[PDB]
């Protein structure tokens, strides 16, 4: 017993680019998921295992707080069976995924007049990610054949783009902080519970 | 980690300039590094990268006029700009890319930028 440090994930001052997404292992703590689902401040809150009522009543060996920023029209893609720039090249969930996506509009925090260049995403990739792969490679994307020779140019894409979040974009093109809770049962009996 | 650009200024076209970016502060791994530029009113375009394995890429506009170099001894990143045209006028920005070590992950950083300004 003390209190799981969800505080550190949700109220984080800075948040990760989606290519370079953060994971935070949660172990050896109480929980209290209801602080989460009862916030006001969550625009999105799909669960995919479990009614978030009865996940307060249940115990897991580990919990992971995957946490990045995307644009609002991308938050469609943070789910099972999804497809596009974000699901394919930046953050895939599995088809059998059982946990919770939370997100919320962060236009106040993560925008600037001229653009916030800090957030980025990956535009091209020789194939799609496996579930929960991350790729923080640079490496010039070869869209043609005829090779790149480390020039960026025609058919030769530097494959990480900036979002450039202004506060005068429309809601589809403004930044959303996302947080995926993933829940695994294993051998070594329990670590994270519910009071 | 706190990047800080320097060098650059007003320069007659066909001259040269050395940009210096100086890292300050630690991190639990070693990261790639880029030059970006943002022209007047155009957005931020990539200029070059250099990676852990010592590979470079350059943007086709600057390929063979411009050269990226690190001195890890002094934690300093170098852009040699030669035979500057007016098109090369821009605010120039150094960027540190990501890396992991273990559970931890480093995001990156941009600097304030410095103004290059190329007449004729
Ligand atoms: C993220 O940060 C905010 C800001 O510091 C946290 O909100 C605070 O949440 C607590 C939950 O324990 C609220 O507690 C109760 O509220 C009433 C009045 O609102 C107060 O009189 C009680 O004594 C009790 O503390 C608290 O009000 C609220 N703070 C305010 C005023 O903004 C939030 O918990 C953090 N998020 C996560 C997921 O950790």
């Amino acid at each position: 017993t003390n209190l799981c440090p969800f505080g550190e994930v949700f109220n984080a001052t800075r948040f990760a680019s989606v290519y370079a997404w953060n994971r935070k292992r949660i172990s050896n703590c109480v929980a209290d998921y209801s602080v989460l689902y009862n916030s006001a401040s969550f625009s999105t809150f799909k669960c995919y295992g479990v009614s978030p009522t009865k996940l307060n009543d249940l115990c897991f060996t580990n919990v992971y707080a995957d946490s990045f920023v995307i644009r609002g029209d991308e938050v469609r893609q943070i789910a099972p069976g999804q497809t596009g720039k974000i699901a394919d090249y930046n953050y895939k969930l599995p088809d059998d995924f059982t946990g919770c996506v939370i997100a919320w509009n962060s236009n106040n925090l993560d925008s600037k007049v001229g653009g916030n260049y800090n957030y980025l995403y990956r535009l091209f990739r020789k194939s799609n990610l496996k579930p929960f792969e991350r790729d923080i490679s640079t490496e010039i994307y070869q869209a043609g054949s005829t090779p790149c020779n480390g020039v960026e140019g025609f058919n030769c894409y530097f494959p990480l783009q900036s979002y450039g979040f202004q506060p005068t974009n429309g809601v589809g093109y403004q930044p959303y902080r996302v947080v995926v809770l993933s829940f695994e049962l294993l051998h070594a009996p329990a670590t994270v519970c519910g009071p | 980690v706190q990047l800080v650009e320097s060098g650059g200024g007003s320069v007659q076209a066909g001259g040269s300039l050395r940009l210096s970016c100086v890292a300050s502060g630690y991190t639990y791994c070693s990261y790639d590094m880029s030059w970006y530029r943002q022209a007047p009113g155009k957005e931020r375009e990539f200029v070059s990268i250099i990676r852990r394995d010592g590979s470079t890429a350059y943007t086709d506009a600057v390929k063979g006029r411009f050269a990226i170099s690190r001195d890890n001894a002094k934690n300093t990143l170098y852009l040699q700009m030669n035979s500057l045209e007016p098109e090369d006028t821009a605010m120039y920005y150094c960027k540190s890319w990501a890396c992991s070590s273990g559970e931890y992950l480093y995001q990156g950083d941009w600097g304030q930028g410095t103004q290059v300004t190329v007449s004729s």
